[PDB]
C-alpha cells in the first residue's frame, strides 16, 4: 500500500520529536564581556560654560 | 573697563557717518571725552588691584599705559591733520579707523588677565601699524620696513603661543592673579631655560634689544608720524608690560638666563647712543635713543627689584611721551622742507622761537633732568644695577654723556646758528602743532608733580 508522494510533499518542514533535549550553548560560545555602563544622569548646563581659554560664557 | 573700550568702539561709526567738514573734530574731542573718563581707573584708594570680570583687571602698571594709550590718539589725530588732507574723504576715514583700532586693542592688552588674550590683541596691533606704515609712508622703503616689522615680532611671538600653550596644559589656567598664587618653582633644566627664552624673545624683539633693533629705525624713519608716535610710545612697552607680567613664572632661572641680556641692552644703550652722536637723519636719531633707552627698562626688568620695576614704569611712560614730542617736532619740519637730513635747516630760533622752546624741554626731558620722571626712572634704575654690581656705573655714565652730547648737538644744528635764509617755505607756525607740544609736555609737568602715580607694582 505505498502510496507515491505528490508533487511538493518532500519539500517542507515535517515536526518530528525525540527524547533527546535541547543542546544548550552550541557553537561552544564563551561568556560575553559585560557592556560599558550608561552614564545615569539628568544632564545639566556645562559648568562655567566653555572651559576654553578665557570666554567667560 | 568696558565702559571705555566701547565708546572707543562707538568713535568709528563717528568717523564714518559724520560730514567730510566735521568729523575731525568730533572724533578729537570725543576722543578727549574718552581719556577723561579713562582717569576713573586711577580711584584706587586701597592695596587690593581692580577687577572686573574674568576678561578685564586694571592694576597701577596697566592704568598708566591705558591712561596714556587713550590720550594719544587726539594727539595722533591732529598730527595727522595736515598731511593726508588733500586725501579723499575714505581715505581718511580709514586712517582714524586705524587708529582707533589700535586704542581699543592696547587697551585691552594692557587690561588682559589671562595671557593668550594679551598674546592675540599684541598681534592684532601688527595690522593697524602695516596699513598705517605702508599706504601712508612717503617713501619706497616702507614695505621692507614693514615686512621687517612684522616678522621680527612673528618670529619671537610663535615661541611665546608655544609656552602659554604649555603653561596652559600644565597648570590649566593661564590667568595672572592665580600664576601669582600657584607658582612653582623650576627644576632648572634645558627644558626650562628654552621656555624662558620663548616667553622672552617675543617681548625682548619689541622693546627692543640691541641684538635686534633693525626693525625700529626702519619702521620711524618711513612711518607718516602717527606710526612712529605709536611705535615709540606704547608698542615698545608692550614688551616691558610682558616681561614684568611673565618673569614671576620663571623664577629662579632669571638669576643667571639674564646676564646676556642685561650685558646686551647695556652696551648695546652705549652703542645706540654713540650712533646717535652720529647720525644724518633725525628720525633715526630719535630711534636709536628709543633704542637706548628701552635698554636700561631690559635690565631693569631682568634686575627684578622694586626700585627697579619702579624706575622701568617711570622711564617707561616718560620715554613715551618725550619721544611723542620729539618725532611731532621734527615732523614739524619735515612738513616743510620733506626732508628728513637735519644739517639741511639749522638756523633755526629766529622764525620759531616758542617751537624752539618745546625742542629744548623735549630734550632736556631726553637728557637726565632731574626734576622729570626722566631723571627718576633713570636714577632708580641706575642704582638697582648699581647694588646689583657696582660696575654698571661705568656704563651708564658713558650714556649719560653720549646722552648729552646728542640732545644738545640735535638741539644746535638744527635751531642754533645762521638761518639757512635759502628757505622762503618756512611757514610761521600752527596753532594746531604748538597745542600739540603743549599736550606732550604738560602731562610730563603735572605727573613729575605727583609721581605717586606714575609708579608700578612695588610702590
Ligand atoms: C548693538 C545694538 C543692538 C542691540 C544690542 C542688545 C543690547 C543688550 O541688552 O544685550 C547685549 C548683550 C547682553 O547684555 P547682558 O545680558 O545684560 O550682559 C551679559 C554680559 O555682557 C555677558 O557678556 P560676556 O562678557 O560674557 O561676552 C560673551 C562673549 C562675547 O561675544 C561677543 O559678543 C564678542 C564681542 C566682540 C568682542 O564671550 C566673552 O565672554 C568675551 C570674549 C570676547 C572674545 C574677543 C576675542 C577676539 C578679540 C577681538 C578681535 C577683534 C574683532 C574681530 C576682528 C575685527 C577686524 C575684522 O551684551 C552685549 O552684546 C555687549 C557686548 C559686550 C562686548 C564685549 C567687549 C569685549
Ligand atoms: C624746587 C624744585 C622746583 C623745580 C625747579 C626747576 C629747576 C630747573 C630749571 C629749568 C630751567 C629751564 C630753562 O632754562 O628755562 C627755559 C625757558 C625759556 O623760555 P623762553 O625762551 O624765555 O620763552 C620765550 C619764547 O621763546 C618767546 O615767546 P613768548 O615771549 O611769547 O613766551 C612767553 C612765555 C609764555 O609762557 C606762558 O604763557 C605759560 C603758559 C601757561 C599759562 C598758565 C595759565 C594759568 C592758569 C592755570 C589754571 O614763555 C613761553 O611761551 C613758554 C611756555 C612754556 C612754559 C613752561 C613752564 C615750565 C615750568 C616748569 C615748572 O624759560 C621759561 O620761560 C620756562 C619757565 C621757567 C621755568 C620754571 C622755573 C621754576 C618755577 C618753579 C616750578
Amino acid at each position: 500500500g505505498w502510496v507515491r508522494p505528490d508533487l511538493g510533499q518532500l519539500s517542507k518542514v515535517t515536526k518530528v520529536k525525540t527524547d533527546r533535549p535541547l543542546p544548550e550553548n552550541p557553537y561552544h560560545s564563551r561568556a560575553r564581556p559585560e557592556p560599558n555602563p550608561v552614564i545615569e544622569g539628568d544632564l545639566k548646563p556645562a559648568k562655567h560654560g566653555t572651559r576654553f581659554f578665557f570666554w567667560t560664557v | 573697563m568696558l565702559k571705555i573700550i566701547l565708546p572707543s568702539l562707538m568713535l568709528l561709526p563717528l568717523t564714518w557717518l559724520s560730514s567730510p567738514k566735521k568729523t575731525w573734530t568730533n572724533v578729537t574731542s570725543y576722543s578727549f571725552l574718552i581719556s577723561l573718563t579713562s582717569l576713573t581707573l586711577l580711584w584706587q584708594t586701597d592695596e587690593n588691584y581692580k577687577n572686573f570680570s574674568n576678561m578685564f583687571s586694571s592694576d597701577p602698571l596697566s592704568t598708566p599705559l591705558i591712561i596714556l594709550t587713550a590720550w594719544l590718539l587726539p594727539l595722533m589725530l591732529m598730527a595727522s591733520q595736515n598731511h593726508l588732507k588733500k586725501d579723499n574723504n575714505v581715505l581718511q576715514k580709514l586712517y582714524i579707523s586705524m587708529l582707533i583700532s589700535l586704542q581699543i586693542l592696547l587697551i585691552m592688552t594692557f587690561s588682559a588677565t589671562e595671557l593668550i588674550m594679551f598674546y592675540i590683541l599684541f598681534e592684532a596691533t601688527l595690522i593697524p601699524t602695516l596699513i598705517i606704515i605702508t599706504r601712508w609712508g612717503n617713501q619706497t622703503e616702507r614695505l621692507n620696513a614693514g615686512i621687517y616689522f612684522l616678522f621680527y615680532t612673528l618670529i619671537g611671538s610663535i615661541p611665546l603661543l608655544i609656552a602659554l600653550i604649555l603653561i596652559q596644559n600644565h597648570v590649566g589656567t593661564l590667568n595672572l592673579m592665580i600664576l601669582s598664587f600657584t607658582t612653582h618653582t623650576l627644576d632648572a633644566s634645558w627644558s626650562n631655560n628654552l621656555l624662558w627664552l620663548a616667553c622672552m624673545m617675543a617681548f625682548l624683539i619689541k622693546m627692543p634689544l640691541y641684538g635686534v633693533h633693525l626693525w625700529l629705525p626702519k619702521a620711524h624713519v618711513e612711518a607718516p608720524i602717527a606710526g612712529s608716535m605709536i611705535l615709540a610710545a606704547i608698542l615698545l612697552k608692550l614688551g616691558s608690560y610682558g616681561m614684568i607680567r611673565i618673569s614671576i613664572i620663571l623664577d629662579p632661572l632669571t638669576k643667571y638666563m639674564a646676564y646676556p641680556f642685561i650685558l646686551l641692552s647695556l652696551w648695546g644703550m652705549i652703542m645706540t647712543s654713540s650712533i646717535c652722536l652720529r647720525q644724518t637723519d633725525l628720525k633715526s636719531l630719535i630711534a636709536y635713543s628709543s633704542v637706548s633707552h628701552m635698554a636700561l627698562v631690559i635690565a631693569s626688568i631682568m634686575i627684578q627689584t622694586p626700585w627697579s620695576f619702579m624706575g622701568a614704569t617711570m622711564l617707561m611712560i616718560a620715554h613715551g611721551l618725550t619721544s611723542s614730542l620729539l618725532f611731532c617736532l621734527a615732523n614739524s619740519n619735515y612738513e616743510r622742507i620733506h626732508s628728513r637730513t637735519m644739517i639741511m635747516a639749522r638756523g633755526l630760533q629766529m622764525v620759531f622761537p616758542l617751537m624752539a622752546t618745546w625742542w629744548l624741554m623735549a630734550s632736556l626731558a631726553n637728557l637726565a633732568l632731574p626734576p622729570s620722571i626722566n631723571l627718576m626712572g633713570e636714577l632708580f634704575i641706575t642704582m638697582s644695577l648699581f647694588s646689583w654690581s657696582n660696575f654698571t656705573i661705568i656704563l651708564m655714565g658713558i650714556n649719560i654723556i653720549i646722552t648729552g652730547m646728542y640732545s644738545m648737538y640735535m638741539i644746535i644744528t638744527t635751531q642754533r646758528g645762521k638761518l639757512t635764509n635759502h628757505m622762503i617755505n618756512l611757514q610761521p607756525s600752527h596753532t594746531r602743532e604748538l597745542t600739540l607740544m603743549a599736550l606732550h609736555m604738560i602731562p610730563l609737568i603735572l605727573l613729575t608733580t605727583s609721581p605717586k602715580l606714575i609708579t608700578g607694582l612695588t610702590m
